[PDB]
């Protein structure tokens, strides 16, 4: 049940919302505010964790979590938990309007 | 009779006799049984005061046979009483496993296990 | 090897002898150390289900001596071991104290205590 | 009766003095703290160490704090007055004199 706040595991052997293989098998807690309170995923906890800092898990049998913030060239906009990558402009061809917080992503604009 | 006592602050063993017929010993507090029959496992885990804990983590500890969880238990950092009578079988492994070794207070904090008359 | 173990779905009593020689057993669950020494008290309290609650009273289990409170055990209506090891004197009382008896489950509920022996040689 | 005092025989004669707390012990030996919003009581489920509820005061009674115990209704007609407002579970009967 390592992708159940509401459901159970359906493994995301295709992408839908589950665990998938890369650590070798990875579980996802797929519900905002929700990340696994496991070292197997076998239950999900709820934890805020308010924009711009990430969960970090401090446990080896059952999960305690903590709200840090992100590093430097992540971001997060919402009160998942988890912080993404800039979207690099470059890589697309396209140019920084506005590079990026740790609450906002990067804003890309085209070559005009 | 077969008994075993494992002082965590010494990280040494009080045992009935130096050569027990019904377990093996190892200097990191885990146990090999030797003799099958009816054990009893017991200790207590002294954890240090909430008020010097810094990782926000449940006070989690499990009794481990070869890989079975025997038992999980957790409170809110207080003095927890571990064991029970337990069925065991030569071969198998017995050993604790924590949610955090800082939550874990040395001094007093024992475990051991005993052989089961009838 | 004085062994007692008391079983609470029957409420009888599981020892090595007919008459231990270091306590006194007595049907409803209660000990009286006889012995000075060493004991091991041990024992499972097994609550019932959390959905079965319906006075939201905490699950503390207590074990007494004569009149000092020897351990407060209390968690969140999980399989709660109790005892330890404890020096006793003669003619001291060993019982139980619970916060509810409608949390106490009747299977797999036991406790008792053990004569200790002493344990010279160390690893 | 200490949530920042000891027990002085305001005190037993046990009673947990302070409003939003009262006692979690069959003998007071500790105050626990449980608001119960006016027109509730504090039910203990106990008996070792106590659990709090909130439950709703019964009609003729009242409570217009935190404190937890409901009152009984003031009446107005043991003492040959009017009720000005009978009273709900969250307030008292009001009185007044007759002209
Ligand atoms: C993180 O950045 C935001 C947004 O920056 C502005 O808007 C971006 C989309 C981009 O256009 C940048 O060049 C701008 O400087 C900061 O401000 C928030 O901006 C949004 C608009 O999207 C607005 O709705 C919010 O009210 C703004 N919030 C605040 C508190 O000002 C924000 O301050 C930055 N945060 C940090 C910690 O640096
Ligand atoms: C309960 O009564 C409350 C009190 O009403 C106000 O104060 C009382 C003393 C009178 O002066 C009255 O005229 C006031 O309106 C109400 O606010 C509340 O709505 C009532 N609730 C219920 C459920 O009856």
């Amino acid at each position: 049940p390592g992708c159940g706040p509401g459901k159970v595991q359906n493994g995301s052997g295709n992408n839908t919302r589950c665990c998938s293989l890369y650590p070798k098998e990875r579980c996802i807690c797929v519900t905002p505010e929700y990340h696994c309170g496991d070292p197997q995923c076998k239950i999900c906890k709820h934890y805020p964790c308010q924009p711009g800092q990430r969960v970090e898990s401090q446990g080896d049998i059952v999960f305690g979590f903590r709200c840090v913030a992100c590093a430097m060239g992540t971001f997060s906009a919402g009160r998942d938990g988890h912080c993404r990558l800039w979207t690099n402009c470059s890589q697309f061809g396209f140019l920084t309007m506005f590079p990026g917080n740790k609450t906002h992503n990067a804003v890309c604009i085209p070559e005009p | 009779s077969c008994m075993v006592k494992f002082e965590l602050s010494s990280s040494k063993w009080h045992m009935t006799s130096p050569k027990p017929h019904c377990v093996n010993t190892t200097s990191d507090g885990k146990l090999k049984i030797l003799q099958s029959g009816t054990y009893l496992i017991y200790g207590q885990v002294i954890p240090v005061d909430k008020k010097y804990i810094k990782d926000n983590a449940p006070f989690v500890v499990q009794i481990y046979k070869k890989n079975d969880v025997l038992q999980t238990l957790m409170n809110d950092f207080q003095i927890l009483p571990i064991g029970g009578v337990y069925e065991l079988h030569a071969g198998d492994n017995i050993y604790l496993k924590f949610n955090s070794k800082d939550h874990i207070q040395k001094t007093n904090t024992y475990w051991g296990i005993i052989l089961m008359p009838d």
